[PDB]
């Protein structure tokens, strides 16, 4: 029932990684608060992918 | 990672995976 | 074990020059002289380009404010090398 | 409308300079010229540091691998020379 467990099942089944993970919920608009989060994310170093 | 190795590939911010004789992508020994 | 990666790291034989604070010192206030010196190469160019969009302009163009054109021109020069301090103060002393 | 500040901006009587890509282009190389400077500037500093320590080394201490000091030495003024690269291509054409 957590937002998370969706995005935990996809490191479990496909990319083992030790990446950092955010999860939003921005009800309607969330897809693209997630594309904010990852952009920003990335451009501190936290990841690449 | 085989398991034994996991604490140092967690720790060695170099350490990447190798093709490997089967085809699949392991980290080496 | 995520967590764990907080602290990967493959250090050679010797440290890297940047985890001493005097290192880090030592080339900002490089950067610092690097920058100061340029804060007048710059004004020095705004000096020119004034005089030298004096003689290019014609007489149906917009009479230049001169105060007004200098004023932002060299306001901007100033900000602009602040930023260029606290971001190389960034580079050595924050996200080093 | 909170959507709508992402188009906040008081400009005065004259745009920014950095809206002009020239500028940049200037400065940019301009750090790039005054980067290539400091590498070798570095270099020279490391040569001297180099028997500055071979001096001062008693015979109990471990004999200091040149090769070995000198090579991950090197290698890091080569990094950090594309870093502070890197960096002010950042302030000047992502960040800016």
């Amino acid at each position: 029932s957590f937002v998370n467990t969706m995005a935990a099942w996809v490191n479990m089944l496909l990319l083992s990684s030790t990446g950092p993970i955010k999860t939003p919920v921005g009800a309607c608009a969330t897809a693209v608060e997630s594309l904010d989060v990852g952009y920003d994310t990335i451009m501190q170093g936290k990841a690449r992918v | 990672y085989e398991d034994r190795i996991q604490s140092k590939v967690f720790l060695n911010p170099q350490s990447r995976v190798t093709q490997e004789s089967n085809g699949e992508l392991k980290f080496p020994a | 074990q995520g967590v764990l990666t907080t602290a990967r790291e493959k250090s050679g034989n010797f440290p890297s020059p940047l985890l001493d604070i005097k290192y880090r010192r030592r080339q900002l206030e490089l950067r610092r002289q690097q920058i100061k010196q340029w804060k007048e190469s710059e004004y020095l160019y705004l000096q020119e380009e004034v005089a030298a969009i004096k003689s290019q302009r014609s007489e149906e163009d917009g009479p230049f404010d001169e105060t007004a054109y200098l004023r932002e021109r060299t306001e901007h020069i100033e900000r602009e090398a602040r930023r260029q301090e606290a971001e190389a103060q960034t580079s050595f002393g924050n996200e080093f």
